[PDB]
């Protein structure tokens, strides 16, 4: 009956200020704890700060010099501000409420969570991806099963939506997590395993979608020799 | 700030197994430790609060124990939906720090990887960059080593690896290793090889191709 | 720890001079005494006191000490009658709670109007000409708007009051935060911010940096701020607060007090420190040189400090205002007014809506904080005639607009209730208080199937 929805700037440059807002529906801020928690890619959860039922704010000492948490009761929204953002601040940021209603702070463990907002801080500009084929051949086919895929190179920012044959082929599909290159652009590969007897008779097309750039590329992957 | 240490870092077990995960605090937190379950891509879900009180709606097979410094989360009969990453949280300190987390996985028979290699495309070579891709498909356990050799020369620092999560159908992992070179550096060498070491392989399996060979 | 003294004092007060007193105390007895100044200690002290790792002596104004005494956190003092004559009886009355005499009075504090002779030659005698004075200076005035202690003298100038005091007894049922004078007083403060004469985000730290740098013409602060303004070399003056609607501003009078933790095993060492080392001209002159205390309670030293015009101007504002009550209900009163003033400064709510909520929250909502593991006794007074023949109940409100879950009802686990129908006092006994038991409970009177609220009670649980 109560849910939290988040919005805010998802793409920042170094030294800028992060501003995220989390809207609360169904209950006022009085009586509960309200948290901000972030999770860097592939890392654990990190507590950013909290506010008490009385409006008292407590911050993580490692972030106290750059964090400001405020609440706007008229819109029942509460926001998180990061002053000097750095590349180490790339993370998924969650707002969450403690579920005591004027209870003790020990039991105020975050029980209701927002969906979170991915925040990427980088000096790189938005760039559409290049899609290259990973062509199957007799040297990359073993027995009756052959493997082929699509390489999505030099794109920014995440995400990127990859499908095969407009979603008709789902069995044996593996889309790998994106890797951050030294240039600051992301890259990933999407591969699929198919019977070797279908090559040359069946068409295989990977459908790559990069929503931030509004770039869509359909790359047919066929054997080259 | 109180330091929280979880053990083990990753664990594999089958459905129905009895599983225990430990969380150790750097100092006494009395009995105010909380457990969370986080599936990939989802927000964390509170399971246990105050060390032993289960949140309403969580299955009764979850149970928590401990006090002071040492705490334990126990799943009496493991179920397919219970496999995720679990986090412990203390609520005694002013900052509420979390543990490193415990990845819970499904046990499976040892599966050797099928190794495939992909030369850079013709479209990329005219762009000035060369990307060689080595694919390790459907293997178990997760531990695997990929070594690149260009004209029998060991490559280092120019390769990037990305591993998928456990498959929901066959429980295997897949790994992608991408070697990145310039077109001029790619133009200087001839033999490109990918070496794979895995406990499912009796000996390291190497896949290679000669540049321009078809 | 046995054989050691830990003292907590406010970050705005002088702890360097108190540390010098600690060196004199350590030199004569060999006991190491450590003076600390944690932030938000008025809220942090009760959380850590009962545990054991708490301070032996706490310094804060006397309004907070009544909630401490009711919770059993402070020991009764027996200052030998000869020693009491060294301090003024007015200061002893401030630290008297149910006849306990819980704390030692140290100094009397009161807000004053501080103006810079560089920016203003003659300070305005009235509040109403500050907007015109700010236009000429464009600033005229900058002071803390985040704590209601600084903005209350304007609210109280036109007859506003916290709790009615009839024949030495405070009437907790007669609260005046929304009276005719408070609505006019708070509107003036909001109009100052709306007309860009003040900023809604101004705090204490901003005013100290602005006035000491000659950026604002006036500020509102206590005696403790004089030492930092003297260092800035700005020729500042200390005078009486301006009048509002022809009536003088009524600043709340604060008495710096020193309470002894009830769990500390160093009460005798603390009492020997407070009586023989803190309350002397030698000890206070060292503290006064660090940060000014104001009007000290010691008669011998007050006779010298009162000759200082800064202390005399503090007494002029103190005489125009009234002393703060030391009743436990004062803590809920300050937070309610604090929240109401902040909303009006930002414009999120009107003055009428802000003061209407503050009056309601301050009425019959005494905050109760009891030590975990012990019993907590709450007394809900009620009209025995209006609710005659009605059964009572004790329920927990689950939401701001949610239901009240009946824990127990009069004619349960670790909760017992008794009703004194003749005297109009409902008593609920909580045995072995534990965390999670905090949760804004309500005293109710049952008639038919409906229930009326007698007194909302906010329970808090100390760590113990
Ligand atoms: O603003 C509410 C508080 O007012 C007083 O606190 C004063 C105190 O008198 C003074 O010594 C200190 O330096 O400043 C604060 C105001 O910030 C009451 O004593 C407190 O109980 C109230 O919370």
């Amino acid at each position: 009956q109560v849910q939290l929805q988040q919005w805010g700037a998802g793409l920042l440059k170094p030294s800028e200020t992060l501003s995220l807002t989390c809207a609360v529906y169904g209950v006022s801020f009085s009586g509960y704890h309200w948290y901000w928690i972030r999770q860097p890619p592939g890392k654990g959860l990190e507590w950013i700060g909290e506010i008490d039922n009385k409006g008292q704010t407590n911050y993580n000492p490692s972030l106290k010099s750059r964090v400001t948490i405020s609440v706007d009761t008229s819109k029942n929204q509460f926001s998180l501000k990061l002053s000097s953002v750095t590349a180490a601040d790339t993370a998924v940021y969650y707002c969450a409420r403690g579920g005591s209603y004027y209870g003790h702070p020990y039991l105020a463990a975050p029980d209701i969570w927002g969906q979170g907002t991915m925040v990427t801080v980088s000096s790189a500009s938005t760039k559409g991806p290049s899609v290259f084929p990973l062509a199957p051949s007799s040297k990359s086919t073993s027995g009756g099963t052959a493997a082929l895929g699509c390489l999505v190179k030099d794109y920014f920012p995440e995400p990127v939506t990859v499908s095969w044959n407009s979603g008709a082929l789902t069995s044996g599909v593996h889309t790998f997590p994106a890797v951050l290159q030294s240039s600051g652009l992301y890259s990933l590969s999407s591969v699929v395993t198919v019977p070797s007897s279908s090559l040359g008779t069946q068409t295989y097309i990977c459908n790559v979608n990069h929503k931030p750039s509004n770039t869509k590329v359909d790359k047919k992957v066929e054997p080259k020799s | 700030d109180i330091q929280m240490t979880q053990s083990p870092s990753s664990l594999s077990a089958s459905v129905g197994d009895r599983v225990t995960i430990t969380c150790r605090a750097s100092q006494s937190i009395s009995s105010y430790l909380n457990w969370y379950q986080q599936k990939p891509g989802k927000a964390p879900k509170l399971l246990i609060y105050a060390a032993s009180s289960l949140q309403s709606g969580v299955p009764s097979r979850f149970s928590g124990s401990g006090s002071g410094t040492d705490f334990t989360l126990t799943i009496s009969s493991l179920q397919p939906e219970d496999f995720a990453t679990y986090y412990c949280q203390q609520s005694y300190s002013t900052p509420y720090t979390f543990g490193q987390g415990t990845k819970l996985e499904i046990k499976r028979t040892v599966a050797a990887p099928s190794v495939f290699i992909f030369p850079p495309s013709d479209e990329q070579l005219k762009s000035g960059t060369a990307s060689v891709v080595c694919l390790l498909n459907n293997f178990y356990p997760r531990e695997a080593k990929v070594q690149w050799k260009v004209d029998n020369a060991l490559q280092s620092g120019n390769s990037q690896e990305s591993v998928t999560e456990q498959d929901s159908k066959d429980s295997t992992y897949s790994l992608s290793s991408t070697l990145t070179l310039s077109k001029a550096d790619y133009e200087k060498h001839k033999v490109y090889a990918c070496e794979v070491t895995h406990q499912g392989l009796s000996s390291p399996v190497t896949k290679s191709f000669n540049r321009g060979e078809c | 720890e046995e054989g050691k003294l830990v003292i907590w004092i406010n970050g705005d007060k002088g702890y360097n001079g108190l540390a010098e007193v600690g060196k004199k105390f350590e030199k004569d007895t060999g006991i190491k005494v450590t003076v600390e100044h944690p932030d938000k200690l008025e809220e942090k002290f009760p959380q850590v006191a009962a545990t054991g790792d708490g301070p032996d002596i706490i310094f804060w104004a006397h309004d907070r000490f009544g909630g401490y005494a009711q919770s059993g956190l402070l020991a009764e003092i027996t200052p030998a009658a000869a020693f009491q004559d060294k301090l003024y009886p007015f200061t002893w009355d401030a630290v008297r709670y149910n006849g306990k005499l819980i704390a030692y009075p140290i100094a009397v504090e009161a807000l004053s109007l501080i103006y810079n002779k560089d920016l203003l030659p003659n300070p305005p005698k009235t509040w109403e000409e500050i907007p015109a004075l700010d236009k000429e200076l464009k600033s005229a005035l900058m002071f803390n708007l985040q704590e209601p202690y600084f903005t209350w003298p304007l609210i109280a100038a036109d007859g506003g009051y916290a709790f009615k005091y009839a024949a030495g007894k405070y009437d907790i049922k007669d609260v005046g935060v929304d009276n005719a004078g408070a609505k006019a007083g708070l509107t003036f403060l909001v109009d100052l911010i709306k007309n860009k004469h003040m900023n809604a985000d101004t705090d204490y730290s901003i005013a100290e940096h602005a006035f000491n740098h000659g950026e604002t013409a006036m500020t509102i602060n206590g005696p403790w701020a004089w030492s930092n303004i003297d260092t800035s070399a700005v020729n500042y003056g200390v005078t009486v607060l301006p009048t509002f609607k022809g009536q003088p501003s009524k600043p709340f009078v604060g008495v710096l007090s020193a309470g002894i933790n009830a769990a500390s095993p160093n009460k005798e060492l603390a009492k020997e420190f407070l009586e023989n080392y803190l309350l002397t001209d030698e000890g206070l002159e060292a503290v006064n040189k660090d940060k000014p205390l104001g009007a000290v309670a010691l008669k011998s030293y007050e006779e010298e400090l009162v000759k200082d015009p800064r202390v005399a101007a503090t007494m002029e504002n103190a005489q125009k205002g009234e002393i703060m009550p030391n009743i436990p209900q004062m803590s809920a009163f300050w937070y309610a007014v604090r929240t109401a003033v902040i909303n009006a400064a930002s414009g999120r709510q009107t003055v009428d809506a802000a003061l209407a909520a503050a009056q309601t929250n301050a009425h019959d909502t005494t905050v109760f904080q009891g030590v975990a593991g012990q019993s907590l006794q709450v007394s809900c007074p009620y009209d025995s005639m209006k609710h005659w023949g009605r059964r009572k109940a004790w329920c927990r409100q689950l939401g701001e607009k949610g239901p009240c879950q009946r824990v127990v009802s009069t004619h349960n686990g670790s909760t017992a209730i008794t009703d004194d129908t003749l005297g109009g006092t409902l008593t609920i006994t909580l045995r072995n208080l534990q965390p999670h038991d905090a949760g804004l409970y309500q005293c109710q009177s049952l008639h038919g199937s409906e229930a009326d609220t007698l007194r909302k009670v906010l329970v808090e649980v100390l760590a113990d």
